[PDB]
RNA sequence: AAAAACCGUAAAUCCUAUCUUUUAAAGGAAGGAGAAGUCGUAACAAGGUUUCCGUAGGUGAACCUGCGGAAGGAUCAU
RNA sequence: UUCAAAGAAUCAUUCUUUUUAAAAUCCGAUUUUGUUACUUUGAGUAAAUUAGAGUGUUCAAAGCAAACAGUUAAAGCAUUGUGUUUGAAUACUAUAGCAUGGAAUAACAAAAUUGAACAAGCU
RNA sequence: AACCUGGUUGAUCUUGCCAGUAGUCAUAUGCUUGUCUCAAAGAUUAAGCCAUGCAAGUGAAAGUAUAUAUAUAUAUAUGUAGAAACUGCGAACGGCUCAUUAAAACAGUUAUAGUCUACUUGACAUUUAUAAGGAUAACUACGGAAAAGCUGUAGCUAAUACUUGCAUUAUCCUUUUGGAUAAGUAUUUGUUAGAAGGAAUUAUAACAAAGAAGUAACACGUAAAGUGUGUAUCAAUCGAGUUUCUGACCUAUCAGCUUUUGAUGUUAGGGUAUUGGCCUAACAUGGCUAUGACGGGUAACGGGGAAUUAGAGUUCGAUUCCGGAGAGGGAGCCUGA
RNA sequence: AAUAGAUCCGUAACUUCGGGAAAAGGAUUGGCUCUGAGGACAUUAAUGUUAACUCAGAACUGAAACGGACAAGGGGA
């Protein structure tokens, strides 16, 4: 037969995954979810390499079955869960937020967060779908149908997302004071406020954004995420702030301490 | 007049009677020509008026021959580089396109094609502009760039 | 059975391999013909099923002109744009001719407007002179094969002169 | 449910036609190599008949002859 | 088939900037003016491998780690205790395709067995 | 490290090849081998044949539990477990080999506005009820042969296996409030209108006809109302099938090939999860080709990759991963997403 | 004895290039319901009088069998 794969090898493993060459040879192959395989990380490697908790799949598998783990303030037990692009995860016991943001090295990697800051989360609708009855739909980068949004929200716009309530709060529009950020591109992890769009006859929209050190870059249209105003970022940024730090003087920083 | 095979033609998703023949668009920074605008002819896969869509990739290319009915032979001439040599080499092949019958196309002239769905098992183009162009001799050995 | 052994555009052949996959399938036909309402099940891939009609006698029947549509039932086939043993065997497809029913449109005539929405519009002596008949022509648009039942419309006006006059110059 | 007929997919076997790979093959005609063998002087000097080409014929062999060419000739020259 | 001229900065030079016909656009000034090849930049550019960063597996083949004070406590921080810093980047992923700056070099068309633009009037 | 040396001669300079030289993650083999780390290994030929043993099963809150065992106060209610068996999912993953394969597979780049999509996630639905009907294993009892991962009748029970079936909402008028109007989800047919995309016959709305599969007759127990299992639909998920544009080794002692046996295309129709000569009927004579078609060969799976390199290039790539193929050779089929 | 007429298809070695050749080797023809197509005569693009035997595919049929008698090569190395 030929059905659906159910391996993934260890060398085949996406990159920013960071599977080692002799620690074994198969990939823990997320489970289907809310998002992609490629660009979103399993709770595996998320509790066993990222935050250094466990020590072995066993014990890996030993946590989880304890509802001591939330995302969205949800409980999951679904061991090869996808965790998304960005979330609202939640360990219990321990009082602590962790969200999972870029870096400027562009990677996954868990982002303390408040209790305050973690009630609040974004979502990013991909396509606007209106069924029976004249009413509206939007399906989020989340994996997430929410109907009824506001008229104004279109396919580019972004939506505040109560998870609690499960409800949109505030639009964001992509102005040229729209500030965004990589999620896709060559230059994944550099946050940014875009110069400008240039459209383009019936393929992908490639725009160019504007960085805070002034440099000016280009991505298409399908991996920018809008994360905020021209005021500020909405979701606390890690500790590189998204601006892309250049690979010629990150040397001579290392070099001092 | 208009229908002379063993079937009929209707011309389907043109209303016939409310209201208040059909034509579409097809974007691609394209306008229909008058042509398919106030013509009598009906073709099921027409880009104007058929249920084809256009969708994929947009060439430029040279027809080859037009006695065929309804459909065109269209040669695209390019130099392939041969990295060994770091020479340009005269290389070609010639893909069949249905043709509307709302436009005249002669053998000599430059037709802009874009993609469909698959019409034929090897007829998967549509013309959408005829480029007035006459040439002498046998329209196999001109070579042109496009 | 769909898509290879088949010459290449260049006239060459191309000889096989990729021995023949399940999801190219390609049942055996059905042929739908005259007799009870009986019909069976195919089971596509992806657990669809497919209301395959092996013999059909009554199904909706829509008239353009009004807008409308109603059940009856066919008693002939008559003509086809394929073949022609198709139809001399009492065959049903998606652009066949058959022979409907007039009694229940007369019906709702009457009932409706009358006489013997968007009324008023002056239908047509031809059809009116069929109707009288009690024996008008349509032509079935449904696809019995897939669908499994046999959805016609009634056949009009200009579309009904050349179906005519290639039946009856003529013999 | 056994069972039968029909188009349909079609294993496997056989007729003809074609393509591909070895070899049996009696025998034939070669080529190459070894080897103090026999006969002759063919070329190398004007090699004792200048050499050579193409063609044609003869001859035991290298070779001989005719026709028309070449000097890579033995002549750069009344 | 559009030449050229004028001005700031290193060492005597080199380097940068501005404009100079015609058609539509803005009430003395706001600005686009053939196609392609080619050429410049980008976006998608699987991992392994390749070169390469950083890292003393005894060095190395390695591998992607580890380091930091701590005969046992100090600071950082939290309104008593809680470790921290980190790294796993980079180029490539054709020549084909998308967008893109483009003066040169190349081709293609337009160029008078007649073809135009403007103005007045007519339908 | 962008390198040369010996060999034609009495002697010389050339052309010219032979030999020398070094590398190979490229194989075999001879001799020898005190250590440690590291680790190729029936590809080459026979995708030849296989003795033998194993390689896919599964129950920890949660389907069925009188085979049975044990503990709480007294035959009483709970349990804790549980062989067998019914049911559910998976077994279509993985592992192996490279025969076949020459515009095929593959790779990069497109579309699917021509399709399907299990588990999962998020939204959400339409035309006897203090809970309905059968159909049966294991099991008891008789055996058969030498036997199968074999089996007959008699009798019984279940379940989340199979099968029927228990409101209500929206809209219009005075205008919080009273009346009235109407009730089909996908899917299919005929007639109109019509937030985005690049282009819709789009989403969707209205009219006239059909219209399945459902909306729990199911099991466990968390806040000092919950969960599992299962159901109609939409979107992603994990993918898959078709698909555009470009790219391939040698061979002309393969020049004209394909076309009644579909060849090239139109119409019409069947068939597919969908387009399409995928198939059929009619119609037309078309289509490819020295820019090498059609043939033949490959001791040819393709790719990134390997050796070698100053740069060019040359050769290899069965083999860690990706895509394709096959399970001694063809062909057919159920099941299941 | 074996076909042997006719129509359609196909036809090798060899060759003096003319042949070999009816090479070899196939299919059909039965029976009927059919159908369709291919000349001379006349009016201001068309419609009326009147004389072929060549093809074709769908049927069904009849005892899966048919140049039905007659007449009429056996081929190949």
């Amino acid at each position: 037969g030929k059905g659906i794969k159910k391996h993934l090898k260890r060398v085949n493993a996406p990159s920013h995954w960071m599977l080692n060459k002799m620690g074994g040879q198969y990939a823990p192959k997320t489970s289907s979810g809310p998002h992609k395989l490629l660009e979103s990380i399993p709770l595996v490697i998320l509790l066993r390499n990222r935050l250094k908790y466990a020590l072995t799949f066993d014990e890996v598998k030993m946590i989880l079955i304890q509802k001591i783990v939330k995302v969205d303030n949800k409980v999951r037990t679904d061991c090869t869960f996808p965790v998304g692009l960005m979330d609202v995860i939640h360990i219990t016991k321990s009082n602590e937020y962790f969200r999972l943001l870029y870096d400027i090295k562009g990677r996954f990697v868990p982002h303390r967060i408040t209790n305050e800051e973690s009630k609040y989360k974004l979502c990013k609708v991909k396509k606007i779908l209106l069924r029976k009855g004249r009413l509206s739909i939007a399906v989020t980068h989340d994996g997430r149908s929410i109907p009824y949004i506001h008229p104004d929200v279109k396919v580019n716009d972004t939506v505040r997302l109560d998870l609690e309530t499960g409800k949109v709060l505030e639009h964001l529009k992509f102005q040229v004071g729209s500030l965004v950020m990589v999620t896709a591109g060559h230059s994944v992890g550099r946050v940014g406020v875009i110069s400008s769009i240039d459209k383009n006859m019936g393929t992908y929209d490639i725009i160019h954004v504007k960085d805070s050190r002034n440099k000016v870059f280009a991505t298409r249209l399908s991996n920018v995420f809008v994360i905020g105003d021209n005021t500020k970022p909405y979701i606390s940024l890690p500790r590189e702030k998204g601006i892309k730090l250049d690979i010629i003087e990150e040397r001579r920083n290392r070099l001092k301490a | 007049d208009v229908q002379h095979e063993r079937a009929y033609q209707k011309q389907e998703g043109a209303s016939f009677f409310n209201s208040k023949r059909y034509w579409k668009k097809v974007g691609l920074g394209f306008a229909t020509p008058k042509e398919a605008k106030e013509g009598v002819y009906v073709d099921k896969k027409c880009p104007f008026t058929g249920n084809v869509s256009i969708r994929g990739r947009i060439l430029k290319g040279m027809v080859i021959s037009n006695k065929m009915k309804r459909t065109i032979i269209i040669r695209r001439n390019y130099l392939h580089y041969v990295k060994k040599y770091n020479r340009f080499e005269k290389r070609h092949k010639n893909i069949p396109c249905h043709c509307s019958p709302c436009f005249d196309v002669k053998e000599g002239d430059i037709v802009t094609v874009g993609q469909c769905r698959p019409l034929s098992k090897t007829v998967r183009f549509n013309v959408l502009h005829v480029e007035k162009h006459q040439i002498f001799g046998s329209a196999r050995k001109q070579f042109v760039l496009f | 059975r769909d898509g290879r052994h088949k010459l290449r555009l260049t006239g060459g052949k191309k000889k096989i391999h990729k021995k023949k996959r399940k999801y190219e399938l390609g049942r055996p036909p059905s042929n739908t013909k005259l007799g009870s309402r009986q019909v069976h099940v195919v089971r596509g891939r992806g657990r669809n099923y497919k209301y395959r009609a092996i013999k059909l006698d009554s199904g909706s029947f829509s008239w353009p002109t009004f807008g409308i549509s109603k059940n009856t039932r066919i008693i002939d086939v008559v003509y086809n744009a394929s073949n022609n043993e198709l139809v001399r065997t009492k065959t049903l497809v998606k652009n066949c001719i058959v022979v409907i029913d007039s009694h229940p449109f007369t019906t709702w005539y009457e009932n409706t407007f009358g006489t013997t929405i968007g009324k008023s519009k002056n239908i047509d002596p031809l059809l009116l002179e069929q109707f009288k008949q009690g024996r008008v022509l349509a032509c079935i648009s449904s696809r019995p094969g897939q669908c499994g039942k046999a959805d016609g419309y009634i056949i009009e006006g200009d579309e009904l002169l050349f179906y005519k006059r290639k039946m009856d110059k003529r013999n």
